C-alpha cells in the first residue's frame, strides 16, 4: 500500500507518557480534555489508553493518545498513534530510557512536567530530531497527581476529568500548539485555574532547526515465540523485562552508616539487592526506585535520590 | 444526548435503559468495564437491579439462567476463556427458553495469556441456539443491547442473546455514541413474559428428564424458534429506526455494493476499516465494496444468496483461528461458501484469515486483500481458498 | 415461620412429592424428599442437580414435585438458586411481581455438594442468598452406576473403586466432611445440622428452622442407598438408624461454634454390626474394620460424641 | 421396507427381569446364549436395554439377543420388535408388563417360577402368537447373582452363568434347541445348575393358534419440555407393576400409629379415619412399611397370589 | 490377537491398556462411564500400572492430564454430553500448548432436558480447539483409533491433541466382535512419548508465558501448520496398522458401494453402517446408490473430499446432531462439505439430513427415504430446500 | 529434608526468582513469590494460575523464575498440580524416568484460590497428592483492574464494589476465611499455615515446613497490594505489620484443632489504624469502621488472640 493513500492531511496525533498507577489517570485525563476541548471546536476526536500497558503497573511508563482532525477519522481501530505530532511527559524522568520521541513528524512539540531547566532536559535528550519545542511546567507545583479505582478499563471516571496535574500540563500543551482553544479547554476541566497556571507559566524554547531528520511502519510489527511460546528459564536474568527505566528515584548507600543487616536484601521485590563483603550491592539494571530498601533500613544508610540527579 | 464513550459503558447504559433485575458479574479483560460501570449505577442508584457478585463465569451464566426462570430480565457477560468456562449452561438456557442476553467483549483463547481480541471465543458457541451479532461501534453495541432484549424475549421466540463486540477496538476506545431517552425504549422494549416460569401459585416441572424418543420433538421445536428469529428481526430493526432514528439491516451492512465487482465480507469492527478503504480505492476508480455480517447466528443463508451472488469474487475476513475448519480459512468463509453454493461455479471465494491474537487489520493489509480479490475476478482461478495474514499474503 | 412438628401425629398430611417416580424399591433420598417437601409445604421452589433425584424422579418428561420445580447441573446448584433468589428479591422491591417470597431449596447428591457442587455452594454461602441448601448423602454418584464420591466411605466398593490385588479395599482415601468444611470460613452462614431419614422428625423440624433462617442454611441429610450399598430395599431405615448407632454418621445442630447432639444414644455399635448388612464392605478384612473404626472413633470426638463403643 | 430390509432367519429374544436384584441374571442369558451361538457360527448381538438404565430396583427391565446365519442388518436399535423367544427371571412380571408384545407365530415363553404352567396361563390370557410356555424352577437350582461390576457396557468380573441365569438359559435350549448344550456348558461358571434347567424344565405346546407417527410426538411435546406440576400422583411413572410382593395389613393388630406411613418413599400410604390406606397402583412393594411396623400389622405376600 | 464380544467402553480401555498409558484421570458420566470402570478394574487386578486419579469433575479431568502430559506422561481421560462441555476451557491451553492428550467421546445429547442418548453435537463443538478429531463406527475401530491417534498426536511432527470420538450406546455399549492385538504389536506401532518441552528441574523451562497481541498471529499460525501436517502423519500411521495389526484403514472416507452410484450419503459414526445396509438394499431393486463415511473429522480432509466425492450427482449429508442458526440449516457436515466442494456447486447437488436427535434410532426406513429424496434431486438438479429434519420434514 | 532458617543473616543468598518482571513496584506478591522460591530451592515446579502472579511474572513471553513453571487456568490450579505429582509418581515407580521427586507448588492468587479455585483445590487436597497449595492474597482481582473477591475485606473499595449512595460502604459483604475453610474435613490435610511478607524468615520457613511433609500442604500468605489497596509502594513491609498488628490478618498453623500463633503481639491497634493509611478504605464512616472492629475481634477470639485492643 501507500501512505498517500490512505493519508489523513488534517490529522493531528497527541501521546503521553506518564507513569503507571500514581499519574496513568492524569494520562488519561490530558488525552479526554483535549479530545473534549476540540470537540467543541466541531472536530473528529479520539482518545484511549495503551492497551498494552494494561493494567498499568506502579512506575511503568503508560501511554494515552489523541487523535483530532477536522475531516473524519479513517484509522480509529490502532494501539498507537505512529507519528506524534505531541509527546507529553507527566513525569520528568521518563526523558531516561524511554523511546519518548519515536515517530515525531516535524514542527513537533515535547512537553515536561518538571521544576528544572530546559538547558537541563535537553541534556538528558540528546537528538531531538523533528521537534521545533521544548515546553517545560512545573505542573506539580500547580496540582496534585490524581490517583483513583475508578475510570479503569474504559469505564467512566468517577472523579471527573482534570482535577490534577492533567490540567496544567495540558494548559502548557496549548500554549505552545494551539491544538485547541484555551478557553474551550477551561469549559472540560475541574481545575481551570491549575490549567491557567500551566498556560501562563509553561517556558517554551524554539529548537534550532534540524533538516537531516529522517522520514517506517511501527505497528506492522510482529514478534514471533518458540515452540509453543515456551522459553527457557534465566539463570541470573530476565532480560526480556528490564524495569531499570521504571526509576522517579534511586536508592543511594551511605556504607560508612550499613551495619550489613541485609534487611533491605531480604524485602527487595525485585532481587536487586546482592550480598557483598563490602555489603549490600544494588541492581540498577532492574531497580524501579520503589523505595522499600529505603524504607525497612533501620540505621538510615539508605536515601531515595531524584533520577535527573543523577548522569547515568 | 451525544458522548464520547468507550463500547463498555456504552452497553452498560444499554443495560441500564433495560431497567435489568438481575445482572451476575466477573472480571475478565477487557469486558471487565462493562461491569464496573453498572456497578457503579447500581451504587449510586441509577439503575434498580440485584449485582450478583459471581464466583466465575459458569456461575455467572447459572445465576442468569435460574433468575431469567424466575422470571426476571437478566445480563451478563465475560471475553475470551470465561465464555468456553461458562459453556456447560449456554444450551440449558436455549433449550429452557430462556432469554438471557450475554455481553461477548472479544478475547483470543489460552494459550499464553493474550488480552488481544479474536472471534474465535464466541464463535464456539455457534451450534447452542442463541441469537448473536457483532457490533462495530460503541453506539451499535448499545443499540444491539436494546434490539436483542426486544427479539430474543419476544413470545414467538424466547432465546437467549449473545450481543458481541471487539475486544479493545469497540470496548475500550472511546467514540461517539447518542444515548438513547427513557421514553424512547419504554415504548420499545415491552417486559419480559415468558410461557413458563417458577411461581409457587402456577407450579411447573421445568426441565424433565426425556427418553430418546422424545428427542426430536424437543431438538426440533427449539429448531423452529431458531428459524422464526429473522422475521422479529426484521420487525425490531424497522421498529428500531422509527423510535430511535437509526436504520440497521437486520442481516448485511452493505457499502458500496450497487456497481461493485469484488466485495470484502465479514463482521466487527475491522469492517469499518475495510470500508475506509473501498472508499480510497474508490477514489482510483476500483469498483470495490463491502458487506458487513451483522447476524451470525441464526445464520441467514437465503438472504445471502440473494444478495451477495452479484460479484464476481468475495473475500471472507475471518478474525479468528478456527482450526482445521474445511478450507482453512475460519467460520464464515465456511458458512459463506455453503450459501453460495449454487452459484459455487461463478462467485469466486477467498477465504482471509487476520488479526489474528488481537493485532490490528489494517488498511495495507485490506488493500492487499482487495488486490488479491481483483486478480482472482481477471483470472477466476482461486489457487489456495484461504490466506494466512500476513504470513501468505 | 414454619412451626415445630412435635410427631408423627403432628405432622401435615399433605405430599407435595407425590407418587410416581422412577426411584428404587426403598430408596433412602427418595424418603429424603417427600419428607422435606412435606416440612416445606406449598410456598416452594426446588432447584435439582442432576443425579439421582433428578433423573429417577422424572423418566420420562414427567416428575412427582407438587411445587415449582427446575434442573439445574450438577455443577451449579447453589449458583442457580442464587440467581432465583436475586430475581424474586429484584422483582419484589421493583414491584414487578405480587409474588410472595418463597422457600428456596436445593436438593443436591454428594456428588453436586461436595465434589462437583463444592464451588457453587459455597459461593452461594459466601453471598449469603436466603436458600436452603440440602445434601441427600447416599455416599456415591449413584445414577451413574454407583462411582465414588468423596463421601463415599474408605473401603467401599464402587465401579471407580473396585476391590483387586492391587487394591484390596478397594477404595483407599477417607471420606471428605462436607459438613465442617462449610461451616467454617462463611460469615453469612445461619445453620448448619445433619439428618437422617431414620429420625423422620427430627429432620423435617431441621429442614423448618434453616428455612425461618433469614440467611443462608446448610443440611446433610444421610440417605442409604439399597442399590449401591448393596442391601435388601426393606432395610434402608434399619440401615439407617444402623449409621447413627455405630458413629459412621453423627446427627447434630452446628450453631455459633459448637455442636448439639440431636439423639441421645447411651452406648455405641462398633462398625462391623453396620457393615456387615452391606456388601459394599463384604471384600474387607478385619484390620479394614479396624482403620474404619478408628477413623469413626475420631470423627464422634470431634463432635463431643463420648460414649462407649459396646458389642451388641 | 418392512420387506426390503427383512432378516427372515434372525432370532429375537427378549429376556425380562427385575432391577438390580436380577438384572445381572438377565444380561447373562443373552450373553451366555450369543456366546454359545457363536461357537457354532452365528452372527451375534447381546445387550441391556439402554433406556431401562440405570436399572431400579424392581423395576422391569430388560436384555436382548439377536441371533442370525446372516450378518445382522439391525444392530443399532434399542430393542427387540418382534420376539421368538420372552424369559422371565421372575414370575410376577406376567402381571401388569407388555411382555409378549409383538412376538411372532412359533414363540415361546418362559417363566422362572415353582407356580404350575395352568395358573401362569391364567394371568396371560389369551397368549396369541405363543406356541409354546416354559417353567422352570431356578430359584432352587441357583441364586440370584448381584453385583456392581459388568454395569453400563464394563465387563463382569462374577464371570458368567454362575447363577440362576444357568438353569434358566438350559431351560431355552431344551425347548427351541437354538444353540448346543454342551456349547452353552462350556460358556457359563455353573455348568451343573445349567443342565439341571435344561433336564427338569416342563414344556407345554399350547393350543393350535391363528397367527396375529413421529410427527404427532411433535405434536405431543410441551414448550421446552415444562410440565404443570401434579397435584395428586404422577400418571408418568406408574409403579404399581415393580411388585414382586406387597404389603397386607390384619385390621386386629393395626394401632393405627402411622409408622408406615411417614416412612414410605413413594408416598402410597394415606392415613384415614379407617386406618392407612395403601395405594395399589403406585406400591413398590419394597416392604419398608411391614420392616418398621411395631405392632407386626403387616405382612408381605407374593404379589401373583393376588389376581385382581 | 483374541477375538471376544466386547462394549466399545471395554474395547476403549484395551487399546488405553495396551497404550500403556501413565496417568488417567476419571468422571462418571453416561455412557463413557464404562471406560473408567473397565481401566479401574485393570488397575486393580494389575493388568495396568498407572496413576488412577479421580477427577471431582471433567473440567478437572482435562486439567490434570493437562499437567500430566507436561510432565511428560502419556495421558487418557474421557466424557460424553454435558462433561464433553464442562471441560471446554481446558481444550485450547492443552493444544496451543502441544499437549498431545488423547479424550475418548461417547457421545450424548446435551441438556436440555436430561436424555441419555447420542448426538454428535457435544463432540463437535470442540472442532475450532485444534484438535485431532475423528468419529469411530465399530467397537473394533474404537480401539483401533484410540491406538492410531497416540502415535499421529504423539507424534514430534505434530504434538497436537485427540478427541478419539464414538457413537453413544450404538458403538460404547452394545457388545460387538473385536481383534484384541497383542503386546509385541503395539510396542512395534507406538513409540514412547516424548515432547519438545516438559516440567523438569534439570531442565528448566517457562511453559506458557503471556504474550502480547504482536505475538498473536506468529503463535496461532504456528499451530495452524501442525494442523495441517496431520493428514500425512496420519496417512503413515494407517499404512503402519495395516502392516502390523492387519486391519487397513482409510485416514479420509470410508466408501462403499460409490465406484458407480449416483447419489450417495455423507456423514460419520455409526449410523452409517446401517446405511451400507440399506444402500446393499436399495441396489437390488436397481437404485444405484452409494455411501461415505467421514472417518477423520479434524483436520477436516478438504481437498481428499473434492477430488473423491465431486463426481456425484447428488449427495445427502447426514448430521446427527443440533448445530442450531448454521448455514443451510442442515449440520456442520453439511456446511463443511458444501463448502469443500464449493467449485463444483452448479453439478454436484448437495441437502442435508438431519435424524438421530436426542439419541433416536435413525431406521432403515428413514435411510431409503432419504436416497429416495437424492434420487428426486438428481433427476431434476432441483433442491427445494438446504436441509429436511427427519421425520417432521422427511 | 529442608533445614530451618534461623535469621534473615541465615537466609539462603540463592535467587530462583530473579530481577526482570513487570510487576508494580514494591509488589507485595512478588515479594511473596521471590521468599516461596529462595525456600523452596531448585528441585521444583511452579503451578501459576491466572494472576498477577503469572500475567505481571510473564509480560510479554519471557519469565523470571530459574526453575520450571507452567501456566495454568485460575480455575484449575489444583488440578494441574495434581496432574504433575501424578505424572511424576507414575513415571519414576514405570521406570521411565531417572529424575527425583519435587516440589511442586501452586501459586494462586485469592481469586484461584477461594472462590473461582477453590473447588479444584478442595479435591486436590482429598485426593492427598503431595503438593504444596500457596494463596497470594492481595485481597483483590488485581490483574483485571483490582475487583471485589471473597478475601477483600468489608467496606473495601473496588471497580465492582464502589461506594454510592445506594451502597455507602462498597462492599456489604465481610470476607470468606478460606485457611479455616479447607483446615477441616479434608483428612488427608498435613499442615495449615498463616504467613505474611512482613515476617518473611516465617514464611519461608512455613514454606519448608509444608514442604517437608509427604502430603497436601496450605499456606494462606498476606501479600499487600499498594496498587489495589492504594497506598505508597514503599509502604508494603509497613501495611503488611500493621494488618497484624490489628488483627486483621492472624498469623498461625492449624496442627489438629490447635491454633498456634506465631507471632507475639501483647496488644492490638484498633483497625483505624490500619485502614486510615489505605485510599480503599477512605470512604467508610465511624460506625462502619465500629462495625470492622467488631468482626476482627470476633476473628481474634476464635484463633485465641485475646489481648487488649489499645490506641497508639
Ligand atoms: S405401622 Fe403397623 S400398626 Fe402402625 S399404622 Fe402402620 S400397619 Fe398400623
Ligand atoms: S496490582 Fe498488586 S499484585 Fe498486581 S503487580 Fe501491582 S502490586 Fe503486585
Ligand atoms: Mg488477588
Amino acid at each position: 500500500s501507500t501512505k498517500d493513500l490512505f493519508a489523513e492531511p488534517n490529522l493531528k496525533q497527541i501521546t503521553v507518557w506518564a507513569r503507571g498507577v500514581v499519574m496513568n489517570k492524569d494520562a488519561r485525563d490530558i488525552v479526554v480534555a483535549l479530545t473534549e476541548a476540540a470537540a467543541k471546536e466541531g472536530k473528529y476526536v479520539q482518545a484511549w489508553e495503551n492497551y498494552v500497558d494494561l493494567p498499568d503497573r506502579i512506575y511503568v511508563p503508560v501511554r494515552a493518545y489523541a487523535r483530532i482532525s477536522s475531516d473524519p477519522i479513517e484509522s480509529k481501530y490502532i494501539y498507537e498513534n505512529e507519528t506524534p505530532d505531541i509527546v507529553v511527559l507527566v513525569e520528568e524522568s521518563l526523558i531516561k530510557g524511554v523511546p519518548i520521541l519515536k515517530g515525531i513528524r516535524p514542527g513537533s512539540t515535547l512537553v515536561v512536567n518538571t521544576k528544572r531547566s530546559i538547558d537541563t532536559i535537553l541534556e538528558f535528550l540528546g537528538d531531538t530530531g523533528n521537534l521545533a519545542q521544548i515546553v517545560t511546567v512545573d505542573a506539580n507545583s500547580m496540582a496534585e497527581a490524581v490517583m483513583t479505582l475508578s475510570g479503569a478499563e474504559g469505564a467512566t471516571d468517577a472523579t471527573g476529568i482534570g482535577a490534577g496535574i492533567a490540567a496544567p500540563i495540558a494548559g502548557a500543551v496549548v500554549k505552545a500548539t494551539g491544538i485547541v482553544d484555551v478557553e474551550n479547554l477551561a469549559a472540560v476541566v475541574k481545575n481551570p485555574a491549575a490549567m491557567r497556571r500551566g498556560y501562563a507559566e509553561a517556558q517554551v524554547r524554539q529548537l534550532p532547526p534540524h533538516e537531516a531528520v529522517e522520514e517506517v511502519s511501527a505497528t506492522e510489527l510482529l514478534r514471533q515465540m518458540p515452540f509453543a511460546g515456551t522459553v527457557p528459564s534465566p539463570v541470573t536474568e530476565n532480560e526480556g523485562m528490564v524495569t531499570g527505566n521504571w526509576r522517579i528515584q534511586r536508592p543511594i548507600i551511605d556504607r560508612e552508616a550499613c551495619t550489613e543487616c541485609y534487611t533491605c536484601w531480604i524485602y527487595c521485590p525485585d532481587s536487586c539487592i546482592t550480598r557483598t563483603e563490602e555489603g549490600p550491592v544494588f541492581n540498577m539494571k532492574y531497580c524501579k526506585g520503589c523505595g522499600l530498601c529505603t524504607a525497612v533500613c533501620p540505621s538510615g544508610a539508605l536515601t531515595n535520590v531524584p533520577e535527573l540527579d543523577f548522569k547515568d | 444526548k451525544v458522548r464520547n464513550i468507550s463500547g463498555c459503558v456504552a452497553v452498560a447504559h444499554g443495560v441500564r435503559l433495560a431497567d435489568v433485575d438481575v445482572i451476575c458479574s466477573y472480571p475478565i479483560r477487557p469486558y471487565t468495564g462493562i461491569m464496573s460501570e453498572l456497578a457503579r449505577m447500581v451504587a449510586d442508584g441509577e439503575l434498580d437491579a440485584e449485582f450478583v457478585h459471581g464466583e466465575g463465569e459458569h456461575a455467572q451464566l447459572s445465576v442468569v439462567y435460574g433468575a431469567s426462570a424466575a422470571g426476571a430480565r437478566v445480563f451478563t457477560g465475560s471475553s475470551g476463556v470465561g465464555v468456553t468456562y461458562a459453556m456447560e449452561v449456554y444450551s440449558p438456557i436455549s433449550g429452557e427458553r430462556l432469554p438471557v442476553q450475554m455481553a461477548i467483549a472479544d478475547r483470543t483463547l489460552d494459550p499464553p495469556g493474550d488480552f488481544g481480541e479474536e472471534h474465535t471465543d464466541a464463535e464456539c458457541c455457534r451450534d447452542q441456539g442463541w441469537i448473536q451479532g457483532w457490533a462495530s461501534t460503541p453506539q451499535e453495541a448499545l443499540d444491539n443491547t436494546l434490539i436483542y432484549y426486544r427479539v430474543g424475549e419476544d413470545q414467538r421466540v424466547l432465546l437467549p442473546q449473545y450481543a458481541c463486540l471487539d475486544g479493545y477496538f469497540v470496548s475500550h476506545i472511546l467514540g461517539p455514541v447518542d444515548i438513547p431517552d427513557e421514553a424512547q425504549v419504554k415504548e420499545f422494549l415491552p417486559p419480559y413474559k415468558n410461557h413458563h416460569v417458577l411461581d409457587p401459585r402456577k407450579p411447573q416441572i421445568i426441565g424433565p428428564q426425556i427418553e430418546p424418543a422424545m428427542g426430536p420433538p424437543l431438538q426440533y421445536q427449539r429448531y423452529q424458534a431458531v428459524k422464526g428469529v429473522h422475521k422479529v428481526l426484521e420487525e425490531a430493526c424497522d421498529e428500531f429506526a422509527r423510535i430511535f432514528g437509526r436504520k440497521y439491516d437486520p442481516y448485511l451492512d452493505e457499502y458500496l455494493t450497487d456497481d461493485a465487482e469484488v466485495i470484502i465480507f465479514g463482521q466487527g469492527a475491522h469492517m469499518e476499516t475495510a470500508k475506509a478503504v473501498a472508499r480510497r480505492l474508490r477514489n482510483l476508480g476500483e469498483k470495490v465494496g463491502v458487506a458487513r455480517l451483522r447476524t451470525f447466528r441464526p445464520f441467514p443463508t437465503e438472504q445471502i444468496k440473494e444478495r451477495l451472488s452479484k460479484f464476481k469474487a468475495i473475500g471472507v475476513l475471518d478474525v479468528s483461528a478456527n482450526f482445521g475448519i474445511s478450507c482453512s480459512g475460519g467460520v464464515l468463509l465456511s458458512e459463506l461458501r455453503a450459501a453460495l453454493y449454487d452459484y459455487g461455479d461463478k462467485v469466486k471465494t477467498v477465504g482471509f484469515v487476520a488479526g489474528l491474537g488481537g493485532e490490528v487489520v489494517t488498511h495495507d493489509e485490506f488493500y492487499r486483500m482487495f488486490q488479491k480479490l481483483k486478480e482472482i475476478a481477471k483470472t477466476g482461478k482461486v489457487e489456495q481458498t484461504s490466506y494466512w495474514i500476513p504470513f501468505e499474503l | 415461620m414454619l412451626d415445630r412438628i412435635a410427631s408423627i401425629k403432628k405432622a401435615p398430611d399433605e405430599e407435595y412429592y407425590v407418587p410416581g417416580h422412577r426411584t428404587c424399591a426403598g430408596c433412602g433420598p427418595a424418603l429424603t424428599y417427600r419428607l422435606v417437601a412435606k416440612a416445606a409445604g406449598p410456598n416452594t421452589i426446588f432447584i435439582g442437580p442432576t443425579g439421582c433425584m433428578y433423573v429417577a424422579n422424572t423418566s420420562y418428561g414427567c416428575g412427582p414435585w407438587r411445587v415449582p420445580w427446575i434442573h439445574a447441573q450438577i455443577t451449579n446448584g447453589g449458583a442457580v438458586a442464587s440467581g432465583i433468589e436475586a430475581a424474586y428479591k429484584a422483582m419484589i422491591r421493583k414491584k414487578k411481581t405480587d409474588a410472595e417470597f418463597p422457600n428456596i431449596i436445593v436438593m443436591a447428591g454428594d456428588g453436586g455438594a461436595v465434589d462437583i457442587g463444592l464451588q457453587a455452594l459455597s459461593a452461594m454461602l459466601y453471598r449469603g442468598h436466603d436458600v436452603l441448601f440440602i445434601c441427600y448423602d447416599n455416599e456415591s454418584y449413584a445414577n451413574t452406576g454407583i462411582q465414588t464420591s468423596p463421601t463415599t466411605p474408605y473401603g467401599a466398593n464402587t465401579t471407580f473403586t473396585p476391590p483387586g490385588e492391587v487394591v484390596p479395599e478397594g477404595k483407599k482415601l477417607f471420606p471428605k466432611d462436607n459438613p465442617k468444611v462449610i461451616a467454617h470460613g462463611h460469615p453469612e452462614l445461619k445453620y448448619v445440622a445433619t439428618a437422617s431419614i431414620g429420625w423422620p422428625v427430627d429432620l423435617m423440624n431441621k429442614v423448618r428452622k434453616g428455612l425461618n433462617q433469614e440467611g443462608p442454611a446448610y443440611i446433610h441429610i444421610h440417605a442409604p442407598c439399597p442399590k449401591g450399598w448393596q442391601f435388601p430395599a426393606d432395610k434402608t431405615i434399619e440401615m439407617a438408624k444402623l449409621a447413627v448407632q455405630t458413629g459412621m454418621f453423627q446427627l447434630y445442630e452446628y450453631e455459633n461454634g459448637e455442636y448439639k447432639l440431636s439423639v441421645k444414644v447411651d452406648k455405641r455399635k462398633p462398625v462391623s454390626e453396620y457393615m456387615k448388612l452391606q456388601k459394599r464392605f463384604a471384600h474387607l478384612k478385619p484390620e479394614h474394620i479396624a482403620k474404619m473404626q478408628a477413623f469413626v472413633d475420631a470423627r464422634c470426638a470431634e463432635v463431643g460424641i463420648t460414649v462407649p463403643v459396646v458389642a451388641s
